[PDB]
């Protein structure tokens, strides 16, 4: 009848908790519209994208590799566009999405949940139940990073200190 | 139902929601009691660091009325789905306070501001002079 | 039934484990709109030429024919060099062993016209070193495997000939690094051409 | 991907725009790196 | 008064690069007829970077229009009777659509 | 010996931190249940067993390489065609130039090729059963009933520890710039 999240609106009808993470937010009625596996899959996607971005800010100010110049993530994303790494990172992301496209075919077609590309080497998912447990931290931290990067982006903007040093000075 | 003194003399409630009328007498009430008890708060004490229209236009520049805008529009936004949704489809006490003291903040808003074009001076300076 | 290959992926039709290198990896599903027999001898012809071709730039080298016509280290200067005639030569040569090899069933409608024709087999084997069939699985395996390695290898080998001006062996025992000032990749209409 | 956008893809006016746009931008790749052959060069 | 409008740059091809003639300002394209630098002069634009503002507001605006013609055929489709209300339609594109349309120009 | 339940065993865990996986069986020896990653499950356990044997016999004949020649200990003659420095890097090197590391490189090559290899593959395969890292090597005896038991698990600790020591050594005459004794 109503959402878990927001009291006093109503649970959106296509959101049924079924996928993992769901409170029932959807006030602008997009899964109304939309498949919701297709937006698991962005969801996903943006959140995996953003969660490698953050790790990737903090390690880059820790750390750099001896053959890169050290300097600041955003100078890095300019630099790497006119020195051909770019490129590279671009050409295999994209390789990677030839099969991300096939992957959501799978999913539209019924057979692949949004965001399983199988991918667990390292077997850290042992049953159903830690894995729907993983799953809902998987889909936190996803939405936090998305959060998270828009904020360091936006502050290194503002401010032209990296995050660590942000948090070091003020 | 709560507040009614039988007071609709021009009938706005025949020609209109009274969910959609009701939402926004609740809404000023509320934005007016934070407004009226903002005004006599400004000149009470100042946070640290820190005129009834002039410092909304000093605050623009300094960007702190655009920081509310944002994040007021973000949950009005929310409560634009709620109003839609409700049109679509003690306590008691407690209502009825709520509505009265929210229209009282209303016209004490008005007031003020009223008096702030008049005499340029805020609701407590209004008391003290 | 999901790929053992690219494990989010269902498992492909025409892809049964039969094939040696059936690991199920046919994401695209050509397999589903091109029949899997032309698909493997192209697959076979495609890594059997590249097998030569790897080792024909690793060995041109290191051994050359005799003659300024053929002292070109750097292979991709070979491609020049070598007398046209020859090469012309080994053309046409390459046309007719297609035309004998594949028994003038050559295009897409009429090669596996026979029921016989087996994708991959052309009836070679000169000396007999398929005569024991116990080898026939893993030879079949190691055959496509060094086909789709040589390849990869290949590829990256000519690659690295556009890019370093270098012979593959020379390449990596006198290798500099890419500047990027120049080999820009694209480019054609960023600049509104020129 | 869906067979019947597969199939409205296979209809004679998209592939006649895409294949004639592909035979189309291989002669100008072609007169773009190799122009003016007003001869076969022999 | 001395800079040609050009707006359109062709390609170096099979010669057709003659096309982009020299119109002014440092510049060669192909001259353009169509009074947009004029319109743009009109409404006050002065930059390129509002140029490409106004280009994405035409996108998102072109994005809207088309999911509006498949919501509205697909999803929520008005019934005849919504359609045979020419009062409220001409009371709307007049006030509304023709009225606030000067209205917010003018402003 | 074998010990089973106490070392080398089922429902033994060195660490009990980790859990004992499922698809680690007690067969194998050494077998501590020691997998938080669970490789057992998907990999092939007598390429895995094998591999790590020879990563241990490397490891303990690496331990004692080091351990000779950062004492200073040499063959004679060695020292005056080789680096007259203890240092494992610098001998290494100057190794290279002599060809004393291509001489070894070449016959270890050699071995793993006609001899490695096969025996890899036909345990893998199926073909003669080898049990993991067997390669019929007892000149002075020792097997037969110790070798199932204290000998195998003897072998596989005393080289995970020498190729956990290995690897400290290493970093740690590199971080310190000095030989270790
Ligand atoms: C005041 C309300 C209003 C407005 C602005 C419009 C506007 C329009 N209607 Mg009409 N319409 C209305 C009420 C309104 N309608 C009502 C009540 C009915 C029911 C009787 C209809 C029934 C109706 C039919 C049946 C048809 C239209 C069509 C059209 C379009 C005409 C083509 C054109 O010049 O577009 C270009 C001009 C523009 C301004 C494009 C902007 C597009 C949006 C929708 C305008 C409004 C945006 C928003 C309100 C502005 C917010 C301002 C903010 C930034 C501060 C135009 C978008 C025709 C059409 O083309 O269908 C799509 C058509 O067939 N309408
Ligand atoms: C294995 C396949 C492969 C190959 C052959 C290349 C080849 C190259 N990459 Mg790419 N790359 C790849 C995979 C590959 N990449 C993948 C999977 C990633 C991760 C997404 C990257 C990320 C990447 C970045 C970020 C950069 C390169 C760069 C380079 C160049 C390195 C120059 C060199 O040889 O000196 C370096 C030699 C070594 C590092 C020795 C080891 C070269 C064009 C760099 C470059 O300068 O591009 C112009 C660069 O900055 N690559
Ligand atoms: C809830 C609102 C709020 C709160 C808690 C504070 C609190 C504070 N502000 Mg802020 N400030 C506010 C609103 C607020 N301000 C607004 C609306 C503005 C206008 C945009 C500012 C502009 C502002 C400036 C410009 C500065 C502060 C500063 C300070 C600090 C001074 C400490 C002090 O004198 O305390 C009492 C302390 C003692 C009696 C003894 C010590 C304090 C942490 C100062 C600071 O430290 O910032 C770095 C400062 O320079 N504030
Ligand atoms: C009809 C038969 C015929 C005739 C008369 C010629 C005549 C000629 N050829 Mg051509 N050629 C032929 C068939 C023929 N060719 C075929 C079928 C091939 C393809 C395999 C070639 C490939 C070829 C190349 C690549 C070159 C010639 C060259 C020459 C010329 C110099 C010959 C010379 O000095 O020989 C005396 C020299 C030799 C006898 C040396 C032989 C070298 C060894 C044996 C090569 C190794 C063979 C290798 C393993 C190939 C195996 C694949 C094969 C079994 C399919 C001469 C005009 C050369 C040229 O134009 O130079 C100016 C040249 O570069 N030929
Ligand atoms: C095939 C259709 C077509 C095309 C491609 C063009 C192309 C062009 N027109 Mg024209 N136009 C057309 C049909 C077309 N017109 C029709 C049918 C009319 C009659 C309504 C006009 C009236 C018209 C005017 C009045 C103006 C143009 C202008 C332009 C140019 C700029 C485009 C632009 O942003 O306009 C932008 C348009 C403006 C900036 C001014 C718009 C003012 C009108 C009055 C708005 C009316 C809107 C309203 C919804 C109309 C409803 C119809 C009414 C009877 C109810 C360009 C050369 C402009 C031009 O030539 O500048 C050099 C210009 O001022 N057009
Ligand atoms: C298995 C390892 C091994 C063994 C057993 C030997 C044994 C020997 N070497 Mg040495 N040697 C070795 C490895 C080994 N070498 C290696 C790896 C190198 C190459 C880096 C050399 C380089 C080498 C040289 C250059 C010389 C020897 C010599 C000798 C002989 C002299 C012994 C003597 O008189 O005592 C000497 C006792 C002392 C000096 C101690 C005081 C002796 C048979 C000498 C020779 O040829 O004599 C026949 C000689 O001059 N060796
Ligand atoms: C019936 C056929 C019988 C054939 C018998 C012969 C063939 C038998 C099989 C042989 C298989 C190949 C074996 C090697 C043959 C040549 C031997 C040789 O001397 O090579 C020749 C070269 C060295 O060449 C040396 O050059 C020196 C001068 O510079 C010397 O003076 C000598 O000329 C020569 O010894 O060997 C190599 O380059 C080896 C490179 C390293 C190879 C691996 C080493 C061992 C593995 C550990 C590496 C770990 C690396 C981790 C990552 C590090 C990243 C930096
Ligand atoms: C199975 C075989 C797998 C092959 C893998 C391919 C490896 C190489 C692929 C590119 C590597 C990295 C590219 C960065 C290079 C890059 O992105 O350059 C950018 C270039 C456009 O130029 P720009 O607008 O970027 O100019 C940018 C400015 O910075 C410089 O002026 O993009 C292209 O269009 C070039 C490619 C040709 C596009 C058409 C190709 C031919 C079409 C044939 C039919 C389709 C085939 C597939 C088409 C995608
Ligand atoms: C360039 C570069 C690198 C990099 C990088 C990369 C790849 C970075 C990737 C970053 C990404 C993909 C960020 C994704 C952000 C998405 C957001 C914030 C969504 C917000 C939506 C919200 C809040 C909502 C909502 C809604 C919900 C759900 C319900 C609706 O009914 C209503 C509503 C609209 C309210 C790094 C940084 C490592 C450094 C390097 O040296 C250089
Ligand atoms: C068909 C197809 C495939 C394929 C393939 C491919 C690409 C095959 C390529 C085959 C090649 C490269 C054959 C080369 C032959 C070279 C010859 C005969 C050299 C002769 C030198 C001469 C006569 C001389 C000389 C002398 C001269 C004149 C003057 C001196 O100063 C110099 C010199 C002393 C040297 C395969 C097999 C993979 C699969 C499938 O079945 C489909
Ligand atoms: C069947 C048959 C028989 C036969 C026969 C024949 C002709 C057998 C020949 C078989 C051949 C030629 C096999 C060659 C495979 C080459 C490979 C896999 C190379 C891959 C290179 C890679 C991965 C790389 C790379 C590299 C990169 C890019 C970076 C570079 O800087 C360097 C580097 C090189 C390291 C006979 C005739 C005996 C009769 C019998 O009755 C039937």
């Amino acid at each position: 009848d109503f959402s878990a999240a927001v009291p006093f609106l109503k649970r959106p009808s296509n959101l049924d908790g079924a996928y993992i993470g769901d409170v029932g937010f959807d006030p602008l009625g997009f899964s109304d519209v939309f498949d919701l596996r297709v937006l698991r899959e962005a969801e996903l996607k943006h959140g995996r994208f953003a969660m490698l971005a953050v790790l990737g800010f903090i390690v880059q100010e820790l750390y750099t590799f001896p053959f890169f110049p050290k300097m600041a993530p955003v100078d890095a994303h300019d630099y790497f566009v006119k020195q051909g790494g770019g490129s590279q990172i671009i050409f295999w992301i994209s390789f990677v999405e030839l099969f991300g496209v096939v992957a959501l075919f799978e999913t539209l077609q019924g057979k692949r949940e949004p965001g399983d590309f199988a991918f667990d080497p390292l077997g850290l998912a042992k049953d159903e139940a830690t894995l729907e447990r993983y799953r809902l931290a998987e889909v936190k931290h996803a939405r936090l990073a998305m959060i998270a990067i828009g904020g360091f982006i936006h502050q290194y903007w503002v401010t032209k200190q990296t995050v660590l040093e942000q948090l070091g000075n003020f | 139902v709560p507040g009614d003194a039988g007071f609709d003399p021009l009938t706005i409630s025949a020609w209109l929601d009274s969910r959609w009328l009701r939402e926004a007498e609740i809404k000023h009430c509320r934005v007016a009691m934070l407004a009226a008890a903002g005004c006599i708060a400004q000149d009470i004490f100042q946070f640290p660091g820190a005129k009834m229209t002039a410092l909304h236009d000093a605050a623009v520049k300094a960007g702190s009325m655009g920081q509310m805008l944002f994040w007021i529009g973000f949950v009005e936004a929310i409560s634009t789905a709620a109003t839609i949704q409700m049109l679509q489809g003690g306590r008691a006490r407690m209502e009825l306070s709520e509505i009265k003291n929210g229209r009282l903040a209303m016209i004490g808003f008005s007031g003020m501001v009223h008096h702030y074009f008049i005499t340029g001076k805020g609701p407590i300076e209004l008391l003290t002079s | 039934a999901k790929s053992k290959a690219v494990p989010f992926l269902s498992q492909p039709e025409a892809l049964d484990g039969s094939m040696a290198g059936d690991v199920g990896f046919d994401p695209f599903g050509i397999s589903s709109v091109i029949d899997i027999k032309w698909l493997r001898e192209s697959e076979l012809k495609h890594g059997r030429i590249c097998m030569l071709a790897a080792t024909g730039c690793l060995v041109q080298e290191v051994v050359h024919l005799p003659g300024p016509a053929f002292s070109q280290k750097m292979a991709l200067n070979a491609w020049a060099a070598a007398p046209r005639g020859g090469m012309i030569s080994i053309l046409v040569a390459i046309g007719l062993i297609e035309m004998i090899s594949n028994r003038f069933a050559l295009t897409a409608t009429d090669m596996f016209a026979n029921p016989n024709r087996v994708p991959g087999d052309l009836g070679f084997d000169p000396l007999s070193l398929g005569a024991n069939p116990a080898n026939r699985a893993r030879f079949e395996l190691s055959e496509v495997i060094h086909g789709r390695a040589a390849m990869m290898g290949f590829s990256g080998m000519v690659h690295q000939m556009i890019v370093s001006k270098q012979a593959p062996i020379e390449q990596l025992m006198h290798f500099k690094a890419v500047d990027s000032s120049l080999m820009k990749l694209g480019g054609a209409a960023g600049n509104l051409g020129y | 991907m869906d067979s019947n956008f597969l199939k409205y893809l296979s209809t004679a006016p998209v592939l006649f725009t895409v294949w004639l746009s592909f035979t189309a931008s291989f002669i100008i790749e072609a007169n773009r790196f190799f122009p003016d052959m007003l001869y076969f060069p022999m | 008064t001395a800079v040609k409008p050009s707006a359109q740059v062709v390609w170096p091809i099979v010669g057709q690069e003659v096309l982009n003639g020299d119109v002014g300002g440092g510049f060669q394209g192909v001259q353009v007829t169509s009074g947009f630098f004029q319109i743009w002069r009109s409404s006050g634009i002065t930059s390129e970077v509002e140029l490409y503002w106004c280009a994405l507001a035409g996108l998102i605006m072109s994005g809207l229009m088309i999911f509006a013609g498949w919501f509205h055929y697909h999803k929520a489709a008005p019934k005849l009777e919504w359609f045979q209300n020419a009062e409220s339609m001409l009371n709307h594109h007049l006030s509304g659509l023709l009225g606030l349309g000067c209205l917010s120009w003018a402003g | 010996l074998w010990n089973e339940g106490k070392i080398q065993g089922k429902g033994v865990s060195v660490i009990p931190l980790f859990p004992r996986p499922a698809s680690l069986d007690g067969t194998f020896p050494g077998d501590q249940g020691f997998d938080p990653f669970g490789f057992s499950s998907w990999v092939n356990m007598k390429f895995v067993a094998e591999a790590e044997i020879k990563h241990c016999r490397l490891a303990m004949l690496a331990f004692a390489g080091i351990m000779v020649e950062s004492a200073g200990i040499s063959f004679p003659g060695a020292t005056s065609v080789l680096g007259s420095s203890k240092n494992i890097f610098e001998i290494h090197d100057k190794a290279v130039a002599s060809g004393a590391m291509g001489q070894i490189l070449l016959w270890v090559s050699f071995f793993e090729v006609v001899a490695g290899v096969p025996a890899m593959n036909e345990m893998l395969n199926g073909e003669s059963s080898r049990i993991p890292g067997y390669y019929a090597f007892d000149p002075l005896g020792q097997g037969k009933g110790d070798k199932m038991g204290r000998m195998q698990l003897s072998e596989i600790q005393n080289g995970r520890l020498a190729m956990l020591a290995v690897s400290g050594i290493v970093h740690h005459t590199l971080i310190t710039g000095k030989g270790p004794l």
